[PDB]
């Protein structure tokens, strides 16, 4: 369990810390694990994605912990959910086990709603794994977003609910295998969680609280803040990574900019002001050409 | 002299220097000992009177198929504060060697639908399809992998990114919960009054090649027979699909090719990084084979279902050689060296 | 195959007329189409056919140059001496293999003019030239193939695009339809007229029927209306895709498995051109992990198969020209049908899988013909065979087999037969039995990679 | 007659960079005839001039930072690429430019030390931002060629510690012609042609097209003397 | 495809017979320095370098083509295999 | 480091094939001149071609003649195949008769001689005639270049007559091909080969040489502005 990590880009270290694996002392075997332990529980709605996982004899046995989930202090897996009563929506937000979600109807996030009452009269739900259409004074939960039944590397895909299982699960593996470029840019099409992904990879640097920029270097940045204190951040410059991808920061900022709590400091690898930057956007045409 | 120009005084390469295969790093000599000259070594030392030193060449040098520039050394020396060496040795010298890698054939590219290949060509700017407005397309794809695989997300992304590209502006679409057809056929509609409404201010009507197109469009059911050379051009457009010009030739596709801006990656499995040969290297030590591996320039294996494509063809002498004469005779390989040669 | 079809024009189709210039007036007034369907006087004709005739292909093809027609459109052409009704491509297509064996009168005979050139008939042209022509001027023949159709597809116009995958019209009448008839089990089983089992087999056998309509209707709307649409061609010719992938990104999804084998009541309603909710997308996440845990647990059982059978027949060689034995067998043409208790012929391919390349070991008189004993039955004498027994004359025919062979340590040549990749009689030395061994557990493997995992290998690895 | 009339030859310019070309009228066909050679021949071998090598004090390689200042030797080198240089002199063939900046300040293209028969045509193009304390001393060739030529081909090195660059020698930047349908007494089948050249300035788009004519015109003489 | 591959593959009983006297072949042109040959002078194969055009070292390539005239003779238990070389060397020494 | 102009090689077989190799050439200049020689090729050699025949007792094209095997749409796809070349510049369309009695084999030698007027296949089946047939037949032969419908010219001489296509081009067919080649350390370069097919009426190289000046003339054009 103790793994060489894996640094490509930042995108390939965070996913290699939410991976779940049934081997090591104590679990299971490669060569001696059956069919049940790889298939896909109804219980890992909301707890473990459906999609990642590699192909091949390590299948449906090192999986990824889902976007939303967190685990609770004696190891157990939960999911958020809404509290439905009399048929509006509210706002209290319950994370609850497997076996605690079993005992109740818990209605799909693309309810329509006006305001926070449901509108329709007939509403698609599930009871302990199962679709169902019940009426909305029969629901009494709701989910929080599409987005907490697949894991990160798969909510970074456009136009996903278009595109055959098979096929997603190739997309959001090869996004580990990319390289940072010396010109990344941010994708034209977005879903919404590039800018999370870079602030939580700690790869770039923000300012900590509200000052004015004094000093701005290829190798530090110097901020006087409101207080008075100075700080002085060292960059990162052309350094080897465990994978042979040279990480570099490059500063964003100018002599005497004010900035905010949390502005932008410096552009950490595969990042574009602060977003995931893993390729380039380029005009595509789509046709055979000559055999090539 | 030559070789030993990029040396300083202490023996490491400069900083800054340009290294190639077979290239030397860092020298080192070590102590040849004790041995029994060839009595023909004897008398080649003897006539050209050339006493024999008691050390040897062990210096570290670039690995064939490597290079690059120099740009860091890190030198460990025995006593040094935190540095723990093994019993027995006295310092250990590093070196990084950094290049500036550009795309080539044989790298690996994808999006973020599963859609991946390697670049097989590389085309000159004027043999490339291009706009009626002169624009030149970056990157051609197959359209035979959609169908059987069901990825039609690539397809959704290329028409939105055809609109932003003349809109110039991005996009946020969540999944199961963002953009749809008719919400991108309309964003469609503004980028057409841009990229068709510039060419009438400038002073240019319908080209002729269009007029050819738009027929053929007609027959195929793409566009509404009766209606203007523009409304019909303005339909293909909220189709996503544009007449496309032929670089070589001049002449347009003969039908309406899907254009747009899509998000590709390079992948990290680069052609330059697993390219490998050998004549002849390192063996084994009980069974006399030649190693594998790329890092110890090994050789190939030859395993048992190759063995039995050989059989079934009826190359008797072909296996034989791969048996004996290239991987554990060892006096059929040095005599058949020897041959050759 | 997008050169060798011809177009289909609906404008006119079933006018009427009394002389051919009256037809060509018609046309230039915009009334009737260059290849719509019309009768002259008696016969069936099109625009096309009388306003262009061309003397030789050199001078349709100039007219291609400059754009008076196309290559999909019918016209009248005179080549080899008569006056074919075909399109410019056909014409075209015949001149590419005249020219690759530089022989006219051969390259004839071994073409389909009339039909669009698809995976299966380009396939009977490379093996009919094969037996006449040899390995040196196949090879050539294929480049030519190669060269030519990598030109044409890229000057074509084949793109895909999100507005290809045609939703039908029929899509939406046969849901509402299956919703009327859910609601009517539904209300006969609360009345209990039937079972839980028996209201859960009705279920699935209704959304059964009304997938395999949709399936219907994708194809035949593609046919009648965009008989040139990419997904449609594609699969027509044979270059990609399958009818049931069609009808995913046209249709609906379709029903759904659990993981433990027992079917979703609710299918997916929506393709993957609508796109599915998340509800959906779960559900049919279930079997494509099963589809890739079997592909990996698999492939060692079926490797395992390809070194045992190896490593049993690896001394089977082809040691001498006649072993001498009178022994033989008897290959059937027809089988018991046990559904219907009596005695039909057998498929065609399965009676070529048996008979292709064998030493006839009795003297056979078929329709005239004297089959003489010890002849090599080539692909032309099995048609002949099939057709005998068509016409009741032949039962079953006697061969030459491996089972019956009496040479020591191998088989000779006269009870093995043909060199399948030679098309000729095996020579003396061939490891066959490395061959058969390869021979039957490529498939195998290959399949489990990619039914199979059903009584398919584990059914042949008990045999 | 069968024979059509001269066609009239039509310039329309804006500036240095941008000119539109209208021959009209000609024979059905002779828009793609003559078009299409053109456009190849523009967009691949017209001279120009690019930076072929820099050098900059107190620095070894290009994967170094510099001390005062907020861009890297990569980005500085990219922001070369965009530098346009024109030279007034046919004879000339490779020039060399010199800047000394001290810090605080944004240094541009116009910071260049003057040379005789040397213009700068992008004056605003920013090249390296100075922070107090920060100094830049750097030499920059400029060569004169065709084509696209690696620094992995040329190798050129004036010094040292200078620091080869990719050339990309081409002064033409987008191409395009256009083909409408006019007529000329009853015959309604001729071709109009409009040609549309989008440069950089140091070659304007008319000098363009005389050199590509030019070529074309030299190629047709090679079918001249048979070698058989 | 070899050129004249077709008519090779009918010269022979077995497939792998050609193959034994083609390899054998050409281990005697090797050995003689193709003195040994029985093509004519304008009929030996020829390569193409940058000084001009030169014979053909490939001795693979000149026995196919010496089997396509006829002038070799092919079988078992033609000569004593002793007398052969003997007689080889007398002719053709090297 | 300008390339070294090229060698221009010709293989030319007959009066009606001719092959021509050009080598070696810059990237992508194969593609560059390959491309308008075969569209002024295929669509700009002066030639001659028959536009209108009369035919004696026929009302229309579809119609058919006793005592003759052809019908009018054969004998006029002969006609089509006909070689003629004038001889004086100055003239500029002729008229040609024809008449012959029965059961001979017409043929093209037996139209009536006409003054600077050459007929390159003599030996071309017109027609076959039987006992008691008749064949008067009166073609009228224009110049021009390129391929010109029926429908389009429209051209009779008199009333019945048909019009005919007119095949002017002498040119039947162009091809040509590009291939790499390398000279030392350069591997880039191109080496063009252009196929030529005509009727005979010009020889293939000499129709190369007028396809080659016409483009020379065009490139003129760029000359004075407004
Ligand atoms: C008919 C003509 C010769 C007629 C004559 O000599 N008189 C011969 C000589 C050169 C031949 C072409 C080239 O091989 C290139 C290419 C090879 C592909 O395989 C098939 C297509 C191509 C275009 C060939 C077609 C045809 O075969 C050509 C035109
Ligand atoms: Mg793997
Ligand atoms: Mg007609
Ligand atoms: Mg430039
Ligand atoms: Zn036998």
């Amino acid at each position: 369990l103790s793994q060489f990590k894996d640094e490509t880009n930042p995108l390939s270290s965070l996913r290699h810390k939410r991976r779940i694996s049934a081997l090591g002392p104590g679990g299971l075997t490669r060569e001696r694990a059956g069919f049940d332990v790889r298939d896909v529980h109804r219980t890992h709605y909301g707890r473990i994605c459906p999609v990642e996982t590699p192909e091949g004899a390590n299948i449906g046995l090192i999986t990824s912990l889902a976007a939303y989930a967190r685990v609770d202090e004696l190891g157990f897996i939960r999911t958020p959910y809404r509290r439905v009563v009399g048929g509006v929506v509210t706002d209290e937000v319950v994370y609850m086990t497997a076996t605690e979600e079993d005992r109740y109807t818990i209605a799909q996030a693309n309810t329509p709603l006006e305001g926070n009452r449901i509108a329709a009269e007939r509403v698609v739900a599930r009871r302990k794994g199962e679709p169902v259409i019940v009426s909305p004074e029969e629901v009494e939960f709701m989910d929080v977003s599409p987005k907490q039944v697949f894991s990160v590397n798969t909510n970074l895909i456009p136009f996903l609910e278009h595109d055959d299982a098979n096929r997603a699960l190739m997309g959001s593996n090869m996004q580990t295998q990319a390289v940072p470029l010396i010109r990344a840019q941010a994708p034209v099409v977005m879903t919404g969680l590039e800018e999370r992904v870079v602030r939580d990879s700690l790869a770039a640097l923000y300012a900590e609280e509200d000052g004015e920029v004094a000093k701005v270097d290829g190798n530090r940045i110097v901020v006087r803040y409101e207080d008075g204190r100075l700080v002085e951040y060292p960059l990162r410059r052309f350094y080897r990574s465990n994978q042979g991808t040279a990480l570099d920061q490059r500063p964003r900022v100018v002599v005497g900019q004010r900035v905010r709590k949390g502005d932008l400091l410096a552009d950490g690898p595969a990042s574009e002001n602060g977003f995931l930057a893993l390729g380039q956007n380029v005009l595509v045409a789509i046709m055979p050409f000559d055999g090539y | 002299e030559a070789a030993l120009r990029d040396l300083d005084e202490e023996g490491v390469v400069r900083i800054g220097a340009e290294v190639k295969p077979g290239d030397i790093l860092v020298g080192r000599t070590s102590f040849k000992g004790e041995s029994e000259p060839t009595p023909e070594e004897r008398l080649l030392r003897s006539i050209f009177g050339e006493k024999a030193r008691d050390v040897k060449d062990t210096s570290l040098r670039v690995p064939p198929g490597e290079g690059g520039i120099v740009v860091r050394t890190v030198r460990l020396r025995r006593g040094d504060p935190g540095v723990e060496l093994k019993p027995g040795v006295r310092e250990v010298v590093r070196v990084y060697v950094a290049q500036k890698r550009k795309l080539q054939v044989g790298d690996k590219l994808a999006n973020r639908h599963g859609n991946k290949g390697v670049v097989a060509k590389i085309l000159p700017v004027e043999d490339m399809p291009h706009l009626p407005d002169g624009t030149p397309v970056d990157v051609i794809l197959n359209p035979l992998g959609v169908p059987s695989r069901m990825n039609l997300g690539q397809i959704l992304e290329t028409h939105l990114g055809l609109a932003g590209y003349f809109l110039g502006q991005r996009y946020i679409s969540p999944i199961f919960d963002g953009a749809k057809e008719p919400e991108i056929k309309e964003l469609l509609a503004q980028a057409f009054e841009v990229y068709f409404g510039k060419r009438k201010g400038e002073g240019f009507g319908v080209d002729k090649r269009e007029v050819e197109v738009l027929r053929r469009a007609e027959k195929l059911g793409l566009v509404t027979p009766g209606k203007t050379p523009e409304e019909q051009l303005k339909e293909l457009f909220l189709q996503g699909k544009v007449v496309l010009y032929d670089g070589r030739t001049g002449e347009p596709i003969e039908g309406p090719i899907v254009v747009g801006q899509m998000f590709i990656m390079k992948l990290y499995h680069m052609v330059e990084d697993k390219m490998h040969a050998r004549s002849t290297g390192p063996y084994s030590l009980i069974t006399q084979q030649p190693l594998g591996g790329k890092a110890q320039f090994g050789g190939q294996r030859f395993g048992e279902m190759e063995v039995w494509a050989l059989e079934a063809y009826g190359a008797a002498h072909t296996l034989q050689e791969m048996l004996t004469l290239k991987s554990d005779d060892i006096e059929g390989r040095n005599a058949a060296y020897e041959a050759i040669i | 195959y997008y050169i060798t079809q011809v177009r289909k024009e609906k404008k006119g189709a079933g006018l009427e007329f009394a002389t051919p210039e009256e037809a060509l007036a018609a046309h230039e007034r915009g009334e009737v189409a260059l290849n719509a369907p019309i009768k002259v006087a008696g016969r069936e004709t099109s625009v096309g056919r009388l306003k262009y005739v061309f003397a030789n292909p050199d001078e349709a093809l100039l007219a291609v140059a400059h754009g008076i027609v196309d290559l999909q459109d019918v016209v009248t052409v005179r080549y080899m001496g008569k006056r074919l009704e075909t399109s410019p491509g056909r014409i075209l297509f015949a001149r590419i293999v005249a020219e690759a064996v530089e022989d006219e009168k051969v390259a004839w005979e071994l073409i389909q003019l009339d039909v669009p050139q698809e995976k299966n008939s380009l396939k009977d042209l490379v093996y009919q030239a094969f037996l006449r022509l040899g390995m040196e001027k196949t090879a050539r023949l294929l480049d030519a193939l190669k060269y030519y159709g990598f030109t044409f597809s890229t000057t074509s116009g084949i793109t895909i695009g999100i507005d290809d995958a045609v939703i039908p019209e029929e899509k939406k009448q046969y849901l509402e339809e299956a919703d009327r008839k859910l609601l009517q089990i539904e209300q006969a089983y609360e009345m209990g007229f039937l079972t839980d089992r028996e209201r859960y087999d009705q279920i699935l056998q209704l959304w059964t029927e009304t997938t395999e309509k949709v399936t219907q209707a994708v194809f035949k709307n593609f046919e009648e209306n965009y008989p040139f649409n990419p997904l449609y061609v594609m699969a027509q010719s044979g270059a990609r895709g399958n009818p049931q992938q069609i009808r995913q990104l046209c249709g609906l999804r379709g029903l759904m498995q659990k993981p433990s084998g027992e079917t979703f009541e609710v299918p997916v309603r929506s393709s993957f051109r609508e796109g599915l909710t998340v509800l959906e997308y779960f559900i049919s996440s279930h079997g494509a992990r099963k589809g890739g845990a079997d592909t990996a647990l698999r492939t060692a059982d079926s490797g395992y198969l390809t070194r045992k059978l190896v490593d049993v027949t690896h001394e089977i060689v082809v040691r001498e020209a006649d072993c001498g034995t009178t022994n033989y067998i008897s290959v059937p043409l027809f089988q018991p049908d046990e559904v219907t208790r009596s005695l039909r012929l057998r498929k065609r391919a399965d009676i070529e899988a048996g008979l292709y390349g064998r030493v006839l070991a009795r003297e056979v008189e078929v329709l005239g013909v004297r089959l003489e004993e010890g002849r090599y039955l080539s692909m032309d004498d099995v048609h002949l065979l099939i057709k005998a027994a068509e016409a009741g004359e032949i039962q079953e025919v006697p061969v030459r087999s491996p089972l019956t062979c009496q040479t020591r340590y191998g088989v000779c040549q006269k009870c093995y037969g043909y060199d399948l990749s030679m098309a000729r009689p095996v020579s003396i030395g061939e490891a066959v039995g490395i061959v058969a061994a390869q021979s039957i557990g490529e498939p195998g493997t290959q399949l489990t990679m990619r039914a199979d995992i059903t009584q398919g290998l584990p059914r042949v690895i008990e045999l | 007659d069968s024979k059509l009339k001269a066609p009239v030859f039509t310039v329309r310019t804006q500036g240095r960079e941008y000119g539109e070309f209208v021959l009209e009228p000609l024979e059905r066909g002779f828009g793609v005839t003559l078009g299409n050679p053109l456009r190849r021949i523009l967009l691949s071998s017209i001279p120009g001039t690019a930076v072929t090598s820099v050098y900059i004090e107190d620095v070894l390689h290009e994967f170094s930072t510099i001390p005062g200042v907020k861009e890297d030797v990569v980005e500085i080198i990219l922001n070369l690429k965009e530098l346009v240089v024109r030279f007034l002199n046919p004879s000339l063939q490779t020039v060399t430019l010199l800047l000394k900046a001290e810090g605080p300040k944004e240094v541009k293209a116009r910071d260049f030390l003057p040379v005789a028969d040397v213009e700068i045509m992008n004056p605003d193009l920013h090249i390296a931002t100075l922070e107090e304390g920060g100094r830049l001393n750097m030499e920059v060739r400029v060569d004169r060629g065709v084509g696209y030529v690696p620094a992995e081909k040329h190798g050129i090195k004036d010094r040292i510690n200078a620091i080869p660059v990719d050339a990309v020698f081409s002064p033409v930047r987008r191409v395009a012609f256009q083909v409408e349908d006019t007529r000329l007494g009853q015959r309604t089948d001729l071709d109009k042609l409009t040609l549309r050249i989008w440069t950089d300035g140091s070659v304007t788009p008319l000098e363009a097209l005389n050199q590509a004519v030019e070529i074309l015109r030299e190629h047709l003489t090679y079918f001249s003397n048979p070698q058989a | 495809a070899e050129p004249g591959i077709d008519k090779l593959f009918g010269m022979v009983d077995s497939k792998y017979r050609l193959t034994v006297v083609v390899a054998k072949r050409a281990q005697q042109l090797l050995r003689h320095g193709f003195k040994n040959t029985v093509l004519e002078p304008e009929e030996r194969p020829k390569m193409q370098t940058l000084e001009g055009l030169f014979d053909d070292p490939n001795a693979v390539t000149w026995a196919m083509k010496e089997l396509l005239t006829g002038r070799l003779v092919f079988g078992e238990n033609l000569v004593p295999e002793d007398r052969l070389q003997k007689e080889m060397e007398r002719l053709y020494p090297v």
